């Protein structure tokens, strides 16, 4: 009778594959920044 | 929980993920105790009835291993089917 | 169904762009400051500890703990020496000889657990017939001593008075499930 | 002293180990604790003492108490019933 | 090719027992009797070589016995009494072999309880 | 009878290999004395070689002594190719252990099974 | 009684319960060992905190070895340790007259008391140790006081054994490592030049096997052992062979003793633990008396065991990496004086 | 009562004919217990050539040992049955081969064969004291260094004959006859009532 | 070669290891592991222990993966009595296997960390592993040695809580995977310290005996689980996470994987539990309910003579395998008719491994060495058995 | 063609079909000193010659690597050559000979 067991319809759905983001400031840009601050810190 | 909502935006931005969605402590989500009382359900040979034991008595019906070339054309033989090459999945193939 | 984990399906021919990204990977450690960032944001989560002293862990009620002999509400200890448990124990912890007391009924003269041989199996919380031998809840029962961890009948007779009032809201949670 | 007169003699050695300690020994003992629970006059020749609480209790059996002499003790409790 | 040697294996060098426990140790092979509580007889069957008894003093602290002897709770079990014997002599233990006493066939028929004269 | 020779055909290739193993022994006991700061002596523990080699001298089946000195060979390697530190050692001198008594009349006054 | 029943080792019985009060010393260490090793219930009367006296838990086994808390000034202390013993040793000494207990406590004050409840408790035997050559009138403040007390816990407890040991050899013995950390000093001060003081050391274990023996045997009754050794010798040998083995340069150089008696004075000002001692001093060049009394080891059952044997073990603390290998044989032997 | 499949049974059945086929010289019995599982019986000198059959065999590749161990039978004269379980992962199978080894009467190694049997080898060595020859390096892996006498023998007593304890007076762990404060319980268990004809 | 031994309290020893090291300057030329410093003697004494009273044995060979263990011995010896678990029972076999395999890879991927110099990976997930336990001890009652999984069926039902708590674990253990995930896969300085280190031909793998993530991070694809489906694993679907190349980083990212792929068992396991029993309904191998032995003759009987005697399992012999976490467990149970057992030789995935130390750690430096110790997730529990 | 094998160690072959022409050839050589009935030259002729059929068959490789099975085509190659040096090793052992010698009586009777 009560035993327990996987609520009626099933349980919801579970994520198991990786959800590392790539989240970045793309490479020309980034080298820009810091080539900047030598540009202007020369200067 | 419990955090002022800068160090939240903070603390998911840092590390990249909502981990405010999925907190690893636990609040009133987990399984409150003193769940109710459990009546377990019997399994089979609980009949009363067409339920004698010589005939649901796996443990000694078993019988001593069968023997081949005892010491005391023809097709050739493999332990067993080839194996089938394993598929690659299809919800992450790679990954 | 497999998954190639590190198999590069193909070969990107680098392109200046895929270069300059790559390059600014090695040049400005770009991923090493990704981790950096990790460990940050966890230093503003709530930290997991528990003051063991004032909070505890939880422990629900099929935890074996240490072991304690009940008694009927009337004052008779349950152990009436079957000596099954002695049997069934897995260490040989379990000493137990009995002689028909004098009111004539079955009672163990010596029931000695030797904790330090017991490994909390739980085998004698299920062998028992009346369920006089029981895992009681309480885990803190660390000793200065190795003869304070071997434990006659007077000791789990009185572990058990002490106890009985959990034992019995355990036993009373468990035993539709046993 | 303890419930089965454990005493050790006055010259043995294992007293030594109770110097300066105390021997374990519990006040409350069986023998007297179910004497003081009364005689069940039940009035069936055989009852049964599932031993109180059903599967939380003793396994179940039956006395008789037939004999009007002597009364019922069921071998698991020590509860005595009468008809 | 073989070598030939007459010399009953001896093996007690290489079993790395004690010399005191090889020396001062008599083993029996019996086949064990039945208790007679029971009327099973399928513990009856296999021959048992076990090593005399030893000293079983009672401990101070507990009152549990202990014992200074090792090959006590050994008993090895053999299907017959010659690889028994056998395990004896390679081993170099002292063996005293009692014969199997089987029960004597006893002639039983439900209608002699019924004789005129008994 | 009708054995199989397990490396040596007859004792006397098999006594061959002993003295080969008693040798080794024999040079190897002063530099254990001394890489295991072993208080014990050259000579003593020279000698002790000698008893435990001979303690198996009425062995006069071949393949029982063949594999006598595999085993000895294989002790000397813990001990020369240290993996036996001297706790090890010095236990084959039994320094800790009380010695008993063989004479009849002294078990008798001790232990109830001699 | 307790009949003896087991094989002999750990884990068995042999019927000795046995109240040692001053265990916690160098010879009282090796005495629960053996007492331990044999089976005997040991109690082993302390004062210094639980963690002084781990060291003596191992030993012995389970419900086997009993430490209860007592006091010398205090009499009930004493009176409750020998309660269920049969058996009571004293090791109780010092070398340094403390601040709160002097040289006739630690030997003939506090050994009396204690022997004397031993008596009324009913112990079957008493074994009193007092150093050797101790005469009423010996020079050494100590010795006399030792020889004050055997004479003493006589009329408290009759019959009871007294073992008289000579100044001992053993590892965290005094006799050996004093002399061999002479190092520190850069000249080694030695009275007479270490001349006309012959002295005869005796292993450790020696004393101790010597002593559990006494304890199992009834031929000791009012004897009054004394546990010599192997060999005598000059002190001057024995202090170079020491510092032989220690590897560590050896330069004899007398000095008057008048002199030396006030270095004792000096080191025994020291708050904590003078090293060496004005009645120290005197002791060591208390030349070792000779040997003519009822015989100790051998008499009552081990040989003795020469010093050069297991010197190695004592001091190869004191030598150095470039001599920690060196082994015996490379080193000499030192010389004997049957005088 | 579990499911089983005949198929297997009768592949695996085939194939033992296979094998004691080609290898006749040294099958002496093969085998499936009702378990479906396949036991080629080999006689000691067997060990070399059986393996590497069925190690290097198109119809049978069997190329990782699964497992080394010897059963001791003290009754039997051989008394070790040196079993080796070996498993085939093209074919999905797994086959056992034992060979019978007395104590004296050493085995051939199969390093060779396969290098995962360099320590089962020492480990069979060194509890039972079968002898393997040929083997690179033949020495006990699991006892102590000292250890004297084979352990898993059934003629070894558990406790065994010595133990150890750290001894003052000598400063260093020292072994004495095992003395021991609870002896085993030695519980008969044995029923005097047999379950089926088996 | 400067004999250096990593003596047994170093941390990176795993308690008891003493490889004598050969060190040819810093670069290690030979390694003689001497394995042996936690024989307990496991197996001789199983041979003096009824069926269930070894039980708890096989909970202390690996001490990592407890009910993975406990469920090679359970099918063993079900394999041996020809009786099958209730349905109920194998799919929560199922269950506490994959977090099993899921806190054996907390174990294996963190601690090498560890060992490596990375600290802050082990606490995030042993938080997440104590989470774990817990379900371990409130379906048994003991954190970890729980003797759960029983020789036939497992011995309680679940408490009535556990399915809602274990989706909540599996519902967000994946993003904590996730984290270690950023934490150390693309740190340059662990790719640097694990790839291309004790690299493993695939034919070298096999010949060795790897038989584990050893086997499939070479690329070799084999799983017990998949292939000789033990228990309810040819109804659950799930990936096996072959590796390519076989450096020490294919070998961990093959283990992050697994933990994935559990977590996808795992799902299907609480979506699709059947209701019913827990145990085989037969009292002559699992005992008595405990109201039945207290109103019926016939289990009293029966649970005197079970826990007292046993089982008495019919005289035969079995290897069966099951994929424990480290790599192929198996148990070669002999039988004599008798209650209790004649042999039972633990195969460990891990003697094996262990062996191949030397082979792996070629070319190598003292550092490397903690690397491929790490790789092989080896107990010494299952070596030295 | 392929990039590489699944197998870390194993390295692409190219010419893969003349490769295994080649060592099948050799093995069906080896077999034909075996004795005329010897159950491995019969038993292992008949499946080397069907590998070699199947392989002068096929002139695409991914199909050939499904008709003999083999995973792929460089794990053929390993196995027969594998066989290739067993064959040898067999003829210098003889095993298609009788059996060595019969088991001890009761050698293998398991109930003991
Ligand atoms: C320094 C300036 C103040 C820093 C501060 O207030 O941080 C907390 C405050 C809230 O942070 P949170 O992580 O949400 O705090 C957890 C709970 O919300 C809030 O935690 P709660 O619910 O426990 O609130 C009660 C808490 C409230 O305590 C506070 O929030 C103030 C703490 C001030 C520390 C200084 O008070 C306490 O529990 C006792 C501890 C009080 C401070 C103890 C340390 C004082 C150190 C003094 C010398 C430095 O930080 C911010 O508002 C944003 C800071 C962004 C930094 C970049
Ligand atoms: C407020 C606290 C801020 C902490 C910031 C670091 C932790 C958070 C990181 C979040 C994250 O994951 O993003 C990283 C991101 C993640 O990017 P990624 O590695 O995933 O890839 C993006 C870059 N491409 C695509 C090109 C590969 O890393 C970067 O954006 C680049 C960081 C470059 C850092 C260069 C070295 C440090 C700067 C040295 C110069 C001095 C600067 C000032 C020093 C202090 C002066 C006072
Ligand atoms: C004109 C100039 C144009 C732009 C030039 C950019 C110059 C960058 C200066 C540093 C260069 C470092 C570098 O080149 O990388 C070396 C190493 C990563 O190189 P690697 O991946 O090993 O490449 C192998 C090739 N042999 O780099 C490393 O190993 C980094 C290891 C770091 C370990 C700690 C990292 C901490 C990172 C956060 C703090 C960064 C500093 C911030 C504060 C600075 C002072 C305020
Ligand atoms: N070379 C030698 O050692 C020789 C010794 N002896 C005799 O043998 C006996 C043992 O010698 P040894 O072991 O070296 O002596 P130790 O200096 O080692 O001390 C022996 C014990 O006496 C106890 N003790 C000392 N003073 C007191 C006190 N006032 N109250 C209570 N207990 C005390 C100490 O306990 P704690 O440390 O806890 O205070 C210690 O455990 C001595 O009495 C000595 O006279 C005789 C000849 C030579
Ligand atoms: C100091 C450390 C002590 C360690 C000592 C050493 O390592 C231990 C050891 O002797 S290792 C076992 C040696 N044991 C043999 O090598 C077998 C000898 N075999 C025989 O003795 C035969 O009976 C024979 C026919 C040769 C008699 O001939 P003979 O009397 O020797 O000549
Ligand atoms: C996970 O593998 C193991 C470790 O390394 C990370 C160990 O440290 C240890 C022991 C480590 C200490 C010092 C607690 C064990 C037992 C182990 O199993
Ligand atoms: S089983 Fe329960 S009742 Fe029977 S003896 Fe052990 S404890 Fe006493
Ligand atoms: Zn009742």
């Amino acid at each position: 009778v009560k035993q327990d067991m996987p609520p009626p319809g099933g349980y919801g759905p579970i994520d198991y594959k990786r959800n590392l983001p790539r989240r970045g400031l793309s490479g020309y840009s980034m080298f820009a920044v810091g080539i900047g601050a030598l540009i202007f810190g020369y200067w | 929980a419990s955090a002022t909502r800068v160090i939240q935006k903070l603390r998911n931005w840092a590390s990249g993920q909502d981990l405010q969605a999925k907190l690893q402590l636990r609040y009133q989500e987990i399984a409150k105790r003193t769940q109710p009382p459990p009546k377990l359900p019997v399994g089979p040979s609980h009949k009363l009835s067409n339920n004698y034991y010589c005939t649901r008595d796996g443990r000694r019906e078993v019988v001593p291993p069968s023997i081949i070339m005892s010491s005391q054309e023809k097709k050739a033989v493999t332990p067993a089917p080839p194996m089938k090459r394993w598929e690659l999945s299809k919800d992450q193939p790679y990954l | 169904t497999y998954k190639y984990v590190n198999k590069k399906e193909q070969e990107s021919e680098v392109d200046m762009k895929s270069a300059t990204d790559n390059a600014a990977r090695i040049l400005m450690w770009t991923e090493l400051i990704r981790g950096l960032g990790m460990t940050l944001s966890y230093l503003f989560r709530e930290p997991a500890t528990i003051n063991y002293p004032f909070e505890k862990g939880p422990l629900s009620p099929r935890f074996r703990g240490e072991h304690a002999l009940r008694r009927y509400p009337s004052g008779e200890e349950r152990c009436i020496a079957c000596k099954l448990c002695e049997a069934i124990c897995p260490a040989q912890a379990i000493t137990i000889e009995a002689e028909p007391r004098a009111d004539g009924s079955r009672r163990t003269t010596r029931y000695d657990i030797d904790m330090t041989k017991c490994i909390y199996c739980g085998f004698c919380q299920e062998a028992c017939p009346v369920d006089a031998i029981v895992e009681g809840p309480n885990f803190e029962f660390s000793t200065e001593t190795h003869e304070e961890l071997l434990y006659n009948k007077e000791k789990l007779l009185n572990n058990g008075d002490k106890w009985e009032a959990e034992i019995a809201a355990n036993i009373q949670a468990d035993y539709l499930y046993r | 002293i303890t419930h089965t007169g454990q005493v050790y003699d006055e010259k043995d050695y294992r007293r030594v180990r109770f110097v300066d300690r105390q021997k374990e020994v519990n006040e409350n003992f069986a023998i007297d604790l179910i004497a003081q629970q009364p005689v069940n006059e039940v009035e069936h020749r055989i009852i049964a003492c599932d031993g109180g609480g059903g599967a939380l209790g003793h396994p179940k059996v039956y006395i008789n108490l037939d004999k009007e002499t002597k009364t019922g003790t069921c071998g698991y409790c020590g509860l005595q019933f009468k008809q | 090719q073989l070598i030939t040697v007459d010399e009953k294996l001896d093996i007690t060098t290489l079993t790395g027992v004690p010399e005191e426990h090889i020396k001062t140790r008599k083993v029996r092979i019996f086949v064990p009797a039945r208790n007679n509580m029971q009327s099973g007889v399928n513990n009856t069957k296999k021959w048992k070589m076990e090593f005399d008894t030893r000293e079983r003093w009672e401990n101070p602290l507990m009152g549990w016995a202990s014992t200074a002897d090792p090959l006590s709770n050994m008993v090895l079990t053999f299907s017959a009494k010659e690889d028994a014997i056998a395990f004896a002599e390679k081993n170099g233990w002292s063996y005293d072999v009692e014969e199997k006493k089987v029960p004597k066939p006893k002639s039983k028929s439900y209608g002699a309880n019924f004789s005129w004269n008994k | 009878t009708s054995v199989k020779p397990i490396f040596s055909r007859d004792l006397n290739e098999a006594k061959r290999r002993v003295r080969e193993l008693y040798r080794a022994w024999y040079r190897e006991v002063p530099n254990t004395v001394h890489l295991m700061q072993l208080d014990i002596t050259v000579k003593q523990g020279r000698d002790k070689v000698r008893e435990m080699f001979m303690k198996n001298a009425h062995v006069t089946d071949p393949r029982v002594v063949d594999l006598l000195v595999i085993k000895g060979k294989m002790e000397l390697q813990e001990t020369i190719k240290v993996w036996k530190q001297r706790t090890h050692v010095m236990r084959f001198f039994h320094e800790t252990e009380t010695p008993r008594p063989k004479d009849f009349l002294s078990k008798f006054y001790m232990g109830h099974d001699p | 009684a307790v009949i003896p029943h087991g094989k002999g080792g750990r884990s068995s019985v042999s019927g000795v319960v046995a109240t040692v009060f001053g265990a916690t010393g160098f010879l009282g260490r090796y005495v629960v060992n053996h007492l331990g090793r044999m089976g005997s219930q040991v109690i082993i009367p302390y004062r210094c905190d639980v963690y002084d006296i781990m060291h003596l838990r191992l030993m012995g086994d389970l419900g086997q070895l009993t430490f209860l808390e007592w006091d010398a000034r205090d009499k009930d202390s004493i009176r409750k340790a020998v309660q269920h013993s049969n058996v009571v040793i004293n090791l109780i000494g010092r070398e340094w007259e403390t601040r709160n207990f002097d040289f006739e406590d630690v030997f003939v004050n506090i050994p009396r008391a204690i022997a004397q409840a031993s008596k009324e408790a009913g112990v079957e035997r008493f074994i009193h140790v007092s150093h050797l050559n101790a005469s009423m009138k010996s020079s050494s403040k100590s010795l006399r006081s030792k020889a004050v007390g055997e004479k003493e816990v006589r009329s408290v407890f009759p019959e009871a054994i007294i073992i008289r040991p000579s100044d001992i050899f053993g590892r965290e013995d005094r006799f050996l490592n004093h002399f061999a950390n002479y190092r520190w000093f850069l000249a080694v001060p030695l009275v007479s030049l270490g001349f006309k003081t012959v002295k005869q050391p005796v292993y450790v274990a020696d004393v101790s096997k010597g002593i559990v023996n006494a304890t199992k045997d009834p031929d000791a009754v009012g004897k009054t052992f004394a546990f010599t050794g192997p060999n005598r010798y000059l002190l001057f040998h024995l202090v170079k062979y020491i510092f032989g083995m220690t590897h560590r340069t050896f330069i004899p150089y007398p000095l008057p003793l008048f002199v030396y008696s006030w270095i004792g004075k000096l080191f025994g000002l020291s708050p904590f633990e003078p090293w060496t001692t004005k009645d120290k001093v005197e002791r060591i060049h208390i030349s070792d008396v000779m040997p003519t009394d009822l015989p100790g080891l051998e008499d009552l059952g081990v040989q003795p065991t020469p010093l050069e044997l297991k010197s190695i073990e004592v001091l190869r603390r004191h030598r150095t990496y470039r001599w920690l290998s060196s082994e015996i044989e490379e080193t000499k032997p030192a010389k004997t004086v049957n005088y | 009562v579990r499911p089983r499949s005949d198929v297997t049974h009768k592949q695996l059945s085939a194939f033992g004919e296979y094998v004691a086929e080609i290898l006749p010289k040294y099958v002496q019995q093969v085998q499936v217990s009702c378990l479906d599982e396949l036991e080629i019986c080999i006689h000691p000198d067997g060990v070399i050539p059986t393996l590497t059959f069925l190690r290097d065999h198109t119809n049978a590749q069997f190329k990782s040992l699964a497992d080394l161990t010897a059963v001791d039978v003290p009754t039997r004269q051989n008394r070790f049955e040196i079993v080796y379980n070996l498993l085939s992962l093209r074919f999905n199978s797994r086959i056992r081969v034992k060979t019978y080894a007395d104590e004296l009467t050493p085995i051939d190694s199969i390093v060779s064969v396969h290098i995962a049997a360099n320590w089962y080898e020492r480990e069979v060595w060194d509890m039972f004291g079968v002898f393997f020859f040929n083997h690179p390096d033949l020495r006990r892996i699991l006892t102590d260094y000292g250890f004297e006498g084979h352990p898993f023998r059934k003629d070894f007593p558990l406790t065994g004959y010595v133990e150890l304890r750290y001894d003052d007076e000598v400063k260093r762990v020292v072994a004495e006859p095992v003395e021991l404060a609870q002896e085993f319980r030695k519980f008969d268990l044995n029923s005097p009532w047999e379950a089926f004809p088996a | 070669n400067m004999t250096l031994n990593f003596g047994p309290q170093h941390p990176a020893a795993h308690g008891v290891l003493r490889l004598v090291l050969e060190l040819s300057g810093e670069m290690v030329r030979k390694c003689d592991p001497h394995i042996g410093l936690l024989h307990r003697g496991t197996e001789k004494l199983i041979e003096y222990k009824t069926y269930l009273q070894a039980l708890p044995y096989f909970d202390r060979l690996d001490y990592v993966s407890m009910m993975c263990n406990e469920q090679a011995y359970s099918i063993a010896v079900e394999k041996l009595l020809n009786i099958q678990p209730p349905p109920r029972a194998q799919w929560i076999r199922v269950l506490f296997g994959e977090i099993t395999r899921i806190l054996n890879h907390i174990m294996a991927v963190t601690t090498h960390a560890l060992d490596i110099g990375a600290m802050t990976p082990f606490f995030w997930m042993f938080e997440e592993r104590e989470k774990m336990f817990e379900f371990y001890e409130r379906v048994s009652g003991a954190r970890m040695h729980a003797a759960y999984i029983r020789p036939g069926g497992v011995h309680q039902d679940l408490p009535l809580g556990l399915l809602d708590d274990i989706y909540e674990f599996s519902k967000n253990f994946s993003l904590r995977i996730d984290e270690v995930e950023e934490m150390l896969t693309n740190n340059r300085i662990w790719r640097n310290r694990t790839v291309d280190i004790g690299v493993v031909t695939a034919e070298d793998a096999l010949n060795y005996g790897f038989s584990g993530v050893m086997l499939r991070g070479s690329g070799i694809q084999w799983d017990l689980r998949k292939t000789q489906p033990y228990d309810v694993y040819d109804q659950v679907e799930f990936d096996v996470p072959i590796g390519s190349r076989g450096d020490c980083y294919d070998r961990y990212l093959c283990r992050v994987e697994e933990m994935r792929q559990s977590l996808r068992i795992i799902e299907q396991c609480l979506n699709k539990m059947p209701p019913g029993e827990i145990k085989v309904d037969d009292a002559k191998v699992s005992p008595p309910k405990r109201a039945e032995m207290k109103t019926s003759m016939e289990s009293l009987i029966h649970h005197f003579k079970l826990y007292t005697e046993g089982y008495q399992v019919p005289p035969g012999a079995t290897y069966t395998a099951i994929e424990a976490p480290k790599g192929e467990f198996g148990v070669y149970l002999v039988s004599d008719g008798s209650s209790r057992p004649y042999r039972c030789k633990i195969k460990a995935p891990g003697f094996a491994h262990l062996a191949g130390l030397d082979k792996m750690s070629k070319g190598h430096m003292l550092a490397d060495v903690v690397a491929i110790i790490g790789t092989q997730d080896i107990v010494f529990g299952e070596i030295d058995r | 063609l392929k990039k590489t094998t699944g197998l870390v160690g194993l390295a692409v072959c190219d010419t893969p079909h003349e490769r295994l022409t080649i060592l099948y050839t050799k093995t069906l050589d080896i077999l034909k000193h075996f004795p005329k009935h010897a159950a491995y030259r019969k038993y292992t002729e008949q499946i080397t010659n069907e590998k070699l059929d199947m392989v002068k068959a096929e002139p695409d490789v991914k199909k050939l690597e499904a008709l003999l099975q083999g995973g792929e085509v460089e794990e053929v190659i390993l196995q027969a050559e594998k066989e290739l040096s067993l064959a040898r090793k067999m003829l210098k052992w003889k095993p298609w000979e009788p059996l060595v010698e019969e088991p001890p009586a009761n050698q293998w009777k398991w109930p003991i």
